[PDB]
C-alpha cells in the first residue's frame, strides 16, 4: 500500500529492501501486528543500506516517511469495541470505602462492564509495615532535632533527610528478615512475615494484626476482588521480581499497582482507571450553567463535580468547598438541574474503539498520565510499556543493587547509587540518571518522582515512540504532539478532576511537607491525650 | 525436603521422583536447566485433591502426595529433552503455591535436589 517495487527500482542491501516492500505490498492478511511487523522489518533493512552506503538514500528516505504514515494507517483503519472490563487495583491493605464509592460510580452507568478490583492475597500488611517504618522514623528525627525544631528558622527539609536514614535502616532490616523467612524449607506466605516482623520489632499485638488481615480479605472479596497471585497475571519472573521489589523493599503501592495494570490489560483487555477518576460529565450539561471568567478551567472541572455531590450524594461527605464560594443563583440554577433528574449526569463507556496494536492513556498538562488506560487483550503497545519497564529496570537495578548491598547507612549508600549513575555516564540518556537518582527517597520526601520515569508516564511516552518509529528501547525521545494525540483516551469518557485525585498517595509536594512537618512539631511539643 | 530419584531417562521413558520432608501445606515441585531460570513443574494442595501443572508438563506430569509416609511424588511421562534439569521441592503455606509456576521473590535455596537428564 506504498510506492510498489518498480516505482522505488525506477525512482533510485537495496535487493533485501525492495523483496521487503513486496513481501509488504502483497501481505494481505487481515492480521494488523504481522503488516506492522513487516513494515518494521523493511523499515530496519532501509536503514541497514544507508548507514553502509552512506544516489539512492534520496528516495529511501522519502519511503521512510511514507512507512511513517503507514503506520498511523494501519492503526487508524480497523478500529473496534475494547473488551468490557473495568480493572482497578488495591493493594497493600484494606480497600476503602471512598474507593468503593468512587469504583460504584462506574458500575452504575456501565452495567455492561464487569469490574475486576485485583488486590494481593499475601500483602493485606504491607500498608501497616509502611505506616510503622515511617511513623517510629518520624519520632526518631523529631527527638534527634528536639533544640533545633523549635527554632522558626529551621528548615523542614534537615527533618526529612534525617528521618529518611531511619527510614533506610529500618527496610533493610525488613527485607533482610524477608530474604531468610522466605528461604525456609515452608515458604511463609508474604503476610506472615510481615506479621512476625511488626510483632516482635514494633511490638504489634498478633491478633490485631491477623484481624485486619482476614478482615481486609472479606472486604476485597465482596467487591469485584481477583488475586494477583492466584490468577496466573504473572508470567514472566522478572516482571514479578519488579511488582516484588516495589511492593516488599520500597512499600511504593502505586509502583506495584504500574505492574499490576499492565498485566491486566495484556492477559483480559479493557478499560484500567485509577480508584480516584471517575466517569465522565454529559457533556452540553454546563453550558446552559455558564461558568464564571473568575473560576479557571481546572477549577471549574471540580466545582462541576461538587454540585453534583451536594444534592444527589452518590459519594457521601464530598467536599464542597470550591461550589459554595458563589452566588446562591448559581447554586439554586444548579440545584434544579440535578435534582430534575444518573446517566443523564454521567458519561456512559458503551463502545470504546481502538486497534488491536495500541493502548490509550489519559492526558494531564499535554503530557499522558497512567492514571486511565483502554487496550485490547495482548496488544503490541501494551507489549512494548512493558518491555520499556523491564528495561528500566535492569537499568536501575543494574546501579542499585551493588550500593543497596553494601554495608552501609543510607546516606553513604546514596552516595554510591549516585556515583554509580553520574561518575562514568555518557551523556546520551543523561536525563533519564537524573530522574531515577532519588529512587531510594521515593514516598518519604517531597519531590521524589522516580516512579513516574521507571513504571509510570515516561515509559509510556518511549513505548509510544517506540511504536510510532518502529523502533524498541528508546528512552529520552518523544513524540511530536500529532503523533503522542493519537494515542489520546477520550476526554468525555473522564473526569480526572476529583477529590481524591488532589493527594498523591506515593508522593508530596514541598508545600505539602512543610505543613506536615509543622503538624508533626505542634502535636509533638503539644502532645497527645 | 530431600529430593531422591532422578537419573538418566530416554526420552519417552518414565521416571517418579519423591520429594520426603507437611500435611497441611501445599507442595508443589520446580525445576532449573543449565542456563535456564527456575520454573515450577507442579503443585498439590494439602488435602492432596488440588493439582496445578506448568504447561510445558501438563497432561503428561502428575504429582500425588502420601500423607503417610510425608513424601509427595512426581510421576512424570513421556520425558523429552527439554525435560532435563534439576528438580527440586518445596512446602507453601499458600494454597497451591501461590505466584506458582512462579518462585516467591528472593527465594535462592531450595536444598539439594535430584537431577534428571533426558537424552539421545
Ligand atoms: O496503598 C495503595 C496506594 C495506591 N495504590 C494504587 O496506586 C494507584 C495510584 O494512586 P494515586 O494515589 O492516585 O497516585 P497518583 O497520585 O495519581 O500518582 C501517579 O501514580 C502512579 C505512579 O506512576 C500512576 O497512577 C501515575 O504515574 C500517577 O497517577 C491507585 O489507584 C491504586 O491502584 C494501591 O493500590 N495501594
Ligand atoms: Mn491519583
Amino acid at each position: 500500500s506504498l510506492i510498489s517495487k518498480e516505482e522505488l527500482i525506477k525512482l533510485a542491501e537495496y535487493k533485501t529492501i525492495l523483496t521487503n516492500l513486496d513481501e509488504y505490498n502483497k501481505l494481505t492478511t487481515n492480521n494488523n501486528e504481522n503488516k506492522y511487523l513487516q513494515l518494521k522489518k523493511l523499515n530496519e533493512s532501509i536503514d541497514v543500506f544507508m548507514n553502509k552506503y552512506k544516489s539512492r538514500n534520496r528516495a529511501l528516505s522519502n519511503l521512510k516517511k511514507d512507512i511513517l504514515k503507514e503506520v498511523i494507517l494501519i492503526k487508524n483503519s480497523n478500529t473496534s469495541p475494547v473488551e468490557k472490563n473495568l480493572h482497578f487495583v488495591w493493594i497493600g491493605g484494606e480497600v476503602s470505602d471512598i474507593a468503593l464509592e468512587y469504583i460504584k460510580q462506574w458500575a452504575d452507568i456501565n452495567a455492561e462492564y464487569n469490574i475486576k478490583l485485583w488486590y494481593d492475597s499475601e500483602a493485606f500488611l504491607v500498608n501497616t509495615l509502611k505506616k510503622a517504618i515511617v511513623e517510629s522514623s518520624t519520632t526518631e528525627a523529631l527527638q534527634l532535632l528536639e533544640e533545633e525544631i523549635q527554632n522558626p528558622q529551621f528548615d523542614n527539609m534537615k527533618f526529612y533527610k534525617k528521618r529518611m536514614e531511619f527510614i533506610y535502616d529500618r527496610q533493610k532490616r525488613f527485607i533482610n528478615y524477608y530474604a531468610s523467612q522466605i528461604n525456609k524449607p515452608t515458604v511463609p506466605t508474604i503476610d506472615d512475615i510481615i506479621k512476625s516482623h511488626l510483632v516482635s520489632e514494633y511490638n504489634r499485638d498478633e491478633t490485631v494484626l491477623e484481624s485486619y488481615r482476614t478482615n481486609s480479605l472479606r472486604k476485597i472479596n465482596s467487591n469485584h476482588g481477583i488475586d494477583i497471585r492466584a490468577n496466573s497475571l504473572f508470567t514472566e519472573q522478572e516482571l514479578l521480581n519488579i511488582y516484588s521489589q516495589e511492593l516488599l523493599n520500597r512499600g511504593n503501592l502505586a509502583a506495584a499497582s504500574d505492574i499490576v495494570r499492565l498485566l491486566a490489560l495484556k492477559n483480559f483487555g479493557g478499560v484500567y482507571l485509577d480508584v480516584d477518576m471517575l466517569p465522565g460529565i454529559h457533556s452540553d450539561l454546563f453550558k446552559t450553567i455558564s461558568r464564571p471568567s473568575s473560576i479557571g478551567l481546572d477549577r471549574w472541572e471540580m466545582i462541576k463535580l461538587e454540585a453534583i455531590m451536594k444534592y444527589k450524594k452518590y459519594i457521601n461527605n464530598y467536599t464542597s468547598e470550591n461550589f459554595d464560594k458563589l452566588d446562591q443563583q448559581l447554586k439554586d440554577n444548579f440545584k434544579l438541574i440535578i435534582e430534575s433528574k444518573k446517566s443523564e449526569i454521567f458519561s456512559k463507556l458503551e463502545n470504546l474503539n481502538v486497534s488491536d496494536l495500541e493502548i490509550k492513556i489519559a492526558f494531564a498538562l499535554g503530557s499522558v498520565i497512567n492514571q486511565a488506560l483502554i487496550s485490547k487483550q495482548g496488544s503490541y503497545l501494551t507489549n512494548l510499556v512493558i518491555e520499556q519497564v523491564k528495561n528500566r529496570y535492569q537499568f536501575l537495578n543494574q546501579h542499585l543493587n551493588p550500593a543497596i548491598e553494601s554495608d552501609n547507612n543510607f546516606t553513604d549508600t546514596t552516595k554510591i547509587f549516585h556515583d554509580s549513575l553520574f561518575n562514568s555516564a555518557t551523556a546520551e540518556n543523561s536525563m533519564f540518571l537524573t530522574k531515577i537518582a532519588p529512587y531510594l527517597q521515593v514516598g518519604f520526601m517531597p519531590e521524589a518522582r522516580s516512579t513516574i520515569s521507571l513504571s509510570g508516564p515516561g515509559a509510556y511516552a518511549s513505548a509510544y515512540y517506540d511504536f510510532i518509529n518502529l523502533q524498541e528501547n528508546t528512552i529520552e525521545k518523544t513524540l511530536k504532539a500529532s503523533d503522542l494525540i493519537e494515542f489520546k483516551f477520550p476526554e468525555n469518557n473522564l473526569s480526572q478532576l476529583t477529590e481524591q485525585e488532589i493527594n498523591s498517595l506515593w508522593s508530596f509536594d514541598q508545600a505539602s511537607a512543610k505543613y506536615q512537618f509543622e503538624k508533626y512539631v505542634r502535636d509533638y511539643t503539644g502532645g497527645s491525650l | 525436603l530431600v529430593e531422591s530419584g532422578g537419573g538418566l531417562v530416554q526420552p519417552g521413558g518414565s521416571l517418579r521422583l519423591s520429594c520426603a520432608a507437611l500435611d497441611y501445606s501445599s507442595i508443589g515441585w520446580f525445576r532449573q536447566a543449565p542456563g535456564k531460570e527456575r520454573e515450577g513443574v507442579s503443585c498439590i494442595s494439602s488435602s492432596g485433591d488440588s493439582t496445578k501443572y506448568a504447561d510445558s508438563v501438563k497432561g503428561r506430569f502428575t504429582t500425588s502426595r502420601d500423607n503417610a509416609k510425608n513424601t509427595v511424588y512426581l510421576q512424570m511421562n513421556s520425558l523429552k529433552p527439554d525435560d532435563t534439569a534439576v528438580y527440586y521441592c518445596a512446602a507453601f503455606r499458600a494454597t497451591m503455591c501461590g505466584v506458582f509456576p512462579l518462585s516467591p521473590y528472593g527465594k535462592d535455596d531450595w536444598g539439594k535436589g535430584t537431577l534428571v537428564t533426558v537424552s539421545s
